[PDB]
């Protein structure tokens, strides 16, 4: 096979060099950590040399992208949009930041070949029309297109979350559904890890840059959606009981001059 | 076949003390905020 890579996007830490760690460490706050990776290929350790590059930060990081990203490695890229479940307002503006950060790398970098274009455009036209079947209509996709897939961090604390501002199901749903809208929406799916738990991202990261996973929602807790598990209905269904459909302002609700004067006015 | 090393080394430490460019005065010269 030919170079495999991923780019992780940690936002100011996150349990970013604790996830990096499980898999396979000085710390993680300067940015652009290079990390290799050795995943088994169904037989032995064929040498999958899917790089990993830890971004963290906003201080010119357009400049590590540029060190982290080639030309004819773009196919191969699985970024791993990275956000932890402790402040959910840092998922709901992070995801769409680092969305924006992909969009301007791709209006940046992605430009100069012209044949990678309408090669690109098509592939991930086909890609989309292979990611609905072998799971187990048409959503809004935005311009973004390539393997993605997000993940989030802290996902174990249930009671934490409940207990120091949610303590309803409204919030843990409404971070459920929406982070579900907005992987069908980026044409991405949503893999849920945790501390020593929720083993399930390397399944998928395989099953993409080509060994499948089910789908878990029963649960509530442990929230898998995979690659083919996305509609506009069921993401109704779920902020629909007891949650407002589609709310616009719950947004806010889960995130010698002085002296000298006087005493001349004085002396009058 | 581990040796394509030279992608990352064609500007590997270019700027590997580039956190102190804080517009010479800014007040505030950390990259990082503390407690409340």
């Amino acid at each position: 096979p030919s170079g495999k890579n991923i780019l992780v996007f940690g936002e100011d830490g996150s349990g970013k060099t604790t996830l990096m760690t499980k898999l396979q460490h000085g710390k993680k706050g300067r940015g652009l950590e290079y990390l290799y990776l050795s995943v088994h290929d169904e037989d032995r350790d064929d040498h999958t040399r899917c790089n990993v590059w830890i971004l963290d930060g906003d201080l010119y990081h357009k400049g590590l992208l540029k060190f982290a990203v080639s030309a004819e490695s773009l196919p191969e890229t699985l970024v791993i949009f990275v956000a932890d479940m402790s402040r959910p307002w840092t998922v709901m503006e992070s995801l769409q930041k680092w969305a924006s950060v992909l969009r301007e790398h791709i209006d940046k970098m992605k430009i100069p070949p012209e044949k990678m274009r309408e090669l690109e455009r098509k592939f991930v036209k086909d890609f989309q029309d292979y990611m609905e079947p072998e799971e187990g209509d048409n959503v809004l996709t935005h311009n973004l297109g390539i393997p993605v897939l997000v993940v989030c961090t802290k996902c174990d604390a249930v009671s934490v979350l409940e207990k120091e501002h949610d303590y309803r199901d409204e919030h843990l749903d409404f971070i459920q559904s929406h982070l579900r809208r907005f992987c069908l929406q980026y044409g991405a799916a949503l893999i849920y890890t945790s501390v020593k738990e929720e083993k399930n991202l390397d399944l998928l990261y395989k099953y993409i840059v080509h060994f499948t996973t089910p789908a878990l929602v029963v649960e509530k807790d442990a929230v898998f959606i995979p690659a083919g598990w996305d509609n506009e209905k069921k993401i109704a269904i779920l902020h629909e009981n007891f949650t407002t459909v589609k709310p616009e302002d719950a947004y806010e609700d889960f995130i010698v001059f002085l002296m000298k004067q006087q005493s001349l006015l004085a002396k009058q | 076949q581990e040796m394509f090393a030279w992608k990352m080394v064609v500007l590997s430490l270019p700027r590997i003390q580039s956190q102190r460019y804080q517009v010479g005065v800014h007040y505030e010269l950390t990259e990082e905020e503390k407690f409340y």
